[PDB]
């Protein structure tokens, strides 16, 4: 009943601090090429009007199911990944476990964007599937870098193995994971590079192409939580946060700020570079970062 | 049931954000285009039988709307055939306001051709920036003569409100210089990154032979091998006393057709630049006091002219017939993407892949409100 | 008293410093620095060091304060913060 | 209950960019660096799902009064259009047009009206900012006419070009493939 | 003739130079907030019309040179503008022969659906004391008619201006 109440904590914190978030996003894009752009508070003002229809879709019985198995996986994503001190289960947040329930998240929300039925729909899945493809050759191989650099997988047997020696962006062999690490995330969030599983403008939606009230509004949830959920996996991976209540909350501002760092760089890279064809972007997977985090990876070795 | 159960046929209609108003049916084959036929007429107001019903003075205002982001180069071309059948004086005052106005909404239909292509290119960051100063322009057109867009400026003879004067005069070469300083920081964000340039790379390859004789008349055959501008080979208003350079490449794929449309801002900016430093003497705006008034009741001699101009997208004439009496006998606006985006776009689609279906589609300037006429 | 009006220069302190570099007009932000050299002068004798006091007197009163507002004589006197046409740009 | 939103809906209003022909230049630089309307929330995405303020911006083709309308009938609760120029109302410059549909309160329902040609974009915040002091209270708009008087738009709709055009418009190219 | 580059116009592309993009993080944002920062339109913009009454003779030179035939004529004979079928061209007043039909900087016009509201969009336009309706009542650029209230029978149309006067006349008959 207590650690209920823990988790109902985790995931309150984790929505009205990623909708900031990517309310943060939209702020340094506005401000990136000469804009106010919206508050602070923003997208939580988009999840509040995508409640407040009295009309939706529901094209199917699996059209609602998708998109809600979506929002759990990634829940069930940032539950096992150590936010700060206070876990729910520290024993195992291994490694291949958030690097596959980043990816399922893709899956419900085009799994549910195909029962609509859509060629912007199918040809949306067809252009965000070759990054899920794609963007786990360098992504594997950055998982073994952290691997065989350490050897232990439950992540409280990592953010301790770093809050005793050394940071994890140095040390050369882990830091060329890291920048694989970098060019992945741009294509495992959305953002405007490897941009395609969203692709605004270009086909029309893609997958989210037409949703509708209370189903925009689930992927706003789950947007938010496949940046938290990334973006506390590359900090308390590659960063290592760790650490009475003023310490408590103090570690967990530390944490929010190297949140912020790597999210700060995700926007600068996201907004000068155009959106990638699909078909250079299972091309671009394969050439430099997956030789940068092979060469990390028989540097580990 | 389905009866094609091959081909998928997606088509970009007009709430799409990427082709603004022209629909064009793509039959894809999984994600390329094996045949690619339009559907243009979604804008369709008339102007022939539209246009027939209005006084000769009156008939500007109405032909403004056939080019959106160009609002002086339809009034400026019938302003200059209407020159032709009646035969003014249009003196030397009049000429350069025309020549500077048509220069300056040229350099707004480059900053607005920019932004549409940012738009839908992904970055937005090279959107926001162009029609930020475009806006400029526009703020500074409304000292001038009216509002933003659709100033209803050259009458047929002259212009109907002069330079406010050093005021204006003065800020010109302030935007202007800065709008220079300003077009090396486009560069690095739409034409130095080795996203863009390995985007449209061979993409919609046109040949030598197909440029010339398909209806091509803009700036996007001349990266493709042929020399013609209609400004360098017969010059219309004050553009001999001018000395611009303008490009050619022996190219052709799309960005190509890009290259060649920046390199026609910096010049076109050096042109104004050149204009302003000349500064206009003496003269009315007007041409003529007795042969103006009564102004409905405006018979011209009958015959006919053709005019053309350069645009940002296509040379694109009029052609007037005078029957002798207050009423246009038919005005006919060619517009510059009839065959341009229309019929060429059909042999430039066929291969290509669909990420590429909206930059091939403004990789032409294609404006929807030129089909139609 | 003996710490109360110790506080209350203190304070005057502050909110002397605090609205010295709040303010746009630059005689008025010589005047606040003028007040601030006031209450150092003030704090320097209160904390009974009279060598400093007087030296500071001599110094910030009228060869700090009254050399920066002989500066801004040939300069500015706003901060020219600028309705407009071509403004913010 | 009903409060909360409320005031939810008046700041993020998620523009749909039809961009219909004369007016698509007014409706981009309304949108980006200079008088902005993402200040406003106003984020445009081309979705005919995740909108709720659609802009007629000016004339209506009966080419794209179909596609209007079927953008108009897929978005769920609160759909306003806000017309826009001086076409929708009485009909532009192009009275004099078998085309260009005059007088579009007889075929959709019209929020507010704007005037101008072009409108200039201080005319379109002096628009929504109407919209917003009338979105407040809540004052019987469009997607509150659409419904219980279905019988009259419907009517005016099919007289015009009419005849179920998801068989005149569906049709018209399966010959010519 | 003056052909300019034989290769110099084609750049090269780069890995890392759409950084110099990113400049303007820390320099001022180029937006006005328009709530409420006003932009003072220019001196002479094209806005709506201010017929003098004791200047016009109701030759209808205007009603055929309107491009978009919306200056019809009433009878106590002046036109009255309807902003349905207009364009701001401003054709009509350099071609008003006595000069009676102006034009001042009002643009912001904005009415809603029911009819009651729509009947503001056909005003015989007034006198230039609307000029102290742009200054003197509060600076808002806005058309200073706000409604009228027509009436079948009893054709007396109200100009309820912004606190001044009613601006009460008949109407009979239409045309020439
Ligand atoms: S309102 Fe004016 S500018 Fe807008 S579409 Fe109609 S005629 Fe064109
Ligand atoms: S304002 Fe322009 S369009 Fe309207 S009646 Fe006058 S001249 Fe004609
Ligand atoms: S404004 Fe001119 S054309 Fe119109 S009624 Fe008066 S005098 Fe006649």
């Amino acid at each position: 009943i207590g650690v209920f109440l823990r988790a109902l904590l985790i995931i309150i914190y984790a929505t009205f601090v990623g909708f900031i978030f990517m309310g943060i996003i939209r702020k340094v894009t506005a401000r990136i090429h000469r804009r106010i752009g919206p508050p602070i508070y923003q997208p939580i003002i988009d999840t509040l009007k995508f409640f407040g229809k009295k009309e939706n879709i529901t094209h199917g019985l699996i059209y609602d199911f998708g998109i809600i198995y979506a929002v759990g996986a990634t829940i069930l994503a940032l539950m096992f990944i150590p936010l700060g001190p206070i876990s729910v289960l520290r024993a195992y947040g291994d490694l291949i476990l958030v690097t596959f329930l980043l990816e399922i998240p893709m899956l419900g929300i085009m799994f549910a964007a195909m029962s609509s039925g859509n060629p912007y729909a199918g040809i949306g899945a067809q252009r965000a599937l070759l990054t899920l493809l794609a963007i786990q050759v360098p992504l594997g191989l950055a998982i073994i870098a952290v691997a065989e650099y350490y050897g232990t997988f439950s992540t409280y047997e990592i953010v301790m193995a770093q809050q005793k020696m050394g940071w994890s962006i140095f040390h050369l062999p882990l830091l060329l994971a890291a920048i694989a690490y970098d060019i992945v995330l741009q294509a495992m969030f959305g953002k405007e590079p490897f941009d395609i599983m969203i692709a605004p403008g270009e086909i029309s939606l893609g997958p989210m192409v037409e949703f509708g009230g209370k189903h925009m509004g689930m992927l706003q949830i789950q947007h938010a939580m496949a940046l938290f959920a990334e973006t506390l996996f590359f900090s308390n991976i590659f960063l290592g946060g760790g650490v009475p209540l003023l310490n408590t909350l103090a570690s967990l501002a530390v944490l929010l700020v190297k949140q912020i760092a790597v999210l700060l760089i995700a926007i600068f890279v996201g907004a000068i570079f155009p959106r990638f064809t699909i078909d250079q972007a299972a091309k671009f997977y394969w050439k430099w970062p997956t030789i940068i985090a092979a060469i990390g990876a028989i540097m580990a070795s | 049931y389905p009866i094609d159960k091959d081909t998928y046929e997606l088509f970009f209609g007009p709430q799409h954000m990427a082709t603004e108003n022209f629909s064009i049916i793509l039959k894809m084959d999984g994600n390329r285009v094996v045949k690619a036929i339009a559907n243009p007429g979604f804008l369709h107001r008339g102007f022939e039988k539209l246009a027939e019903y209005r006084p000769w003075y009156t008939n500007i205002a109405l032909l403004l709307r056939i080019c959106v982001p160009e609002p002086d180069v339809p009034e400026a071309i019938y302003s200059m055939a209407v020159d032709e059948i009646i035969g003014w004086e249009v003196p030397e005052r009049a000429q350069w306001i025309r020549t500077l106005v048509l220069e300056m909404a040229r350099v707004t239909a480059y900053l607005f051709w920019i932004m549409g292509l940012s738009f839908k290119l992904g970055v937005y960051t090279a959107g926001q920036w162009a029609a930020a100063y475009r806006e400029r322009f526009m703020a500074l057109f409304e000292q001038l003569t009216g509002a933003r867009v659709y100033h209803i400026y050259t009458i047929p003879g002259g212009v109907r409100r002069d330079i406010p004067g050093d005021k204006w005069l003065r800020q010109v070469r302030d935007t202007v210089e800065y709008l220079k300083d300003k077009l090396k920081d486009f560069d690095n964000v739409l034409f130095e990154n080795y996203i863009t340039y390995k985007r449209l790379e061979g993409i919609g390859v046109m040949d030598k032979k197909f440029a010339l004789e398909e209806g091509v008349t803009g700036p996007n055959l001349r990266a493709t091998g042929v020399a013609y501008d209609v400004r360098k080979s017969d010059p219309y208003l004050l553009y001999p006393e001018l000395d611009f350079e303008i490009p050619v490449l022996k190219e052709g794929d799309a960005l190509a057709r890009v290259l060649v449309r920046r390199y026609e801002l910096e010049q076109d900016l050096y042109i104004i630049e050149q204009l302003l430093d000349m500064g206009p003497p003496s003269g009315p705006y007007k041409v003529q006091d007795p042969k103006l008034k009564n102004l409905p009741r405006f018979k011209v001699p009958p015959g006919e002219a053709f005019a053309h101009v350069e645009a940002t997208k296509g040379d694109f004439g009029a052609y007037v017939v005078s029957d002798g009496g207050h009423k246009p006998y038919r005005v006919h606006i060619r517009g510059p993407s009839i065959a341009h985006g229309v019929r060429v776009l059909e042999q430039l689609l066929v291969g290509a892949r669909l990420a590429d279906v909206p930059a091939i589609l403004m990789s032409l300037d294609n404006c929807p409100p030129d089909i139609d006429r | 008293c003996i710490v109360c009006i110790e506080y209350i220069i203190v304070a005057l302190m502050i909110i002397s410093a605090i609205l010295a570099v709040e303010w746009r007009d630059l005689l008025a932000s010589t005047v606040g620095m003028a007040a601030v050299s006031l209450f150092a002068s003030i704090l320097f004798f209160f904390l009974q060091a009279p060598d400093v006091a007087m030296t500071e007197a001599a110094i910030g009163a009228a060869l700090s304060a009254a050399v920066f507002i002989f500066a801004i004589k040939r300069t500015y006197r706003y901060e020219t913060e600028e309705l407009g046409w071509w403004v913010r740009w | 209950f009903e409060p909360l939103f409320n005031w939810a809906r008046k700041k993020s209003l998620w523009i749909v960019a039809f961009c219909t022909g004369c007016g698509g230049i007014e409706m981009p630089p309304l949108m980006t660096a200079r008088y902005d309307l993402e200040r406003f929330g106003i984020m445009p995405d081309p979705s005919p799902r995740q909108y709720d303020l659609f802009l007629i911006t000016g004339y209506v083709t009966p080419k794209t009064l179909k596609r209007i309308i079927i953008t108009y009938e897929m978005a769920p609760d609160p759909k306003y259009v806000l017309a826009h120029g001086s076409c929708p109302i009485n009909g532009g410059i192009y009275w004099d047009a078998y085309n260009a549909i005059k007088q579009l309160d007889k075929y959709i329902p019209v929020d507010v009206y704007i005037a101008g040609c072009m409108p200039r974009p201080e005319a379109v915040m002096d628009g929504i900012k109407k919209l917003m002091e009338m979105i407040e209270n809540g004052e019987a708009d469009g997607w509150k006419r659409y419904k219980e008087n279905y019988e009259w738009y419907r009517k005016n709709q099919d007289e015009l070009l009419g005849e179920g055009w998801r068989e005149k418009e569906a049709r018209k190219w399966i010959p010519w493939l | 003739f003056r052909i300019a580059p034989e290769e110099k116009v084609k750049k090269k592309p780069s890995f890392l130079k759409p950084w110099f993009g990113l400049k303007y993080l820390f320099k001022k944002p180029v937006t006005i907030k328009i709530p409420y920062e006003f932009i003072e339109p220019a001196p002479r913009y094209r806005g709506f019309h201010t017929l003098d009454w004791k200047k016009c003779i109701g030759c209808n030179m205007c009603g055929q040179i309107c491009p978009a035939r919306a200056i019809e004529m009433t009878w106590i004979p002046h036109p009255k503008i309807d902003y349905g079928r207009c364009t701001f061209c401003q054709f009509c007043v350099d071609v008003c022969p006595t000069g009676a039909l102006g034009f001042i900087e009002t643009y912001m016009l904005t009415t809603t659906w029911r009819e009651e509201e729509l009947l503001l969009y056909d005003w015989v336009p007034i006198e230039p004391e609307k000029f102290k309706e742009i200054q003197e009542k509060f600076k808002d650029y806005k058309f200073p008619v706000e409604k009228i209230e027509f009436n079948k029978e009893t054709k007396e149309v109200t100009y309820y201006l912004r606190d001044g006067t009613t601006f009460k006349f008949k109407i009979l008959g239409y045309g020439l």
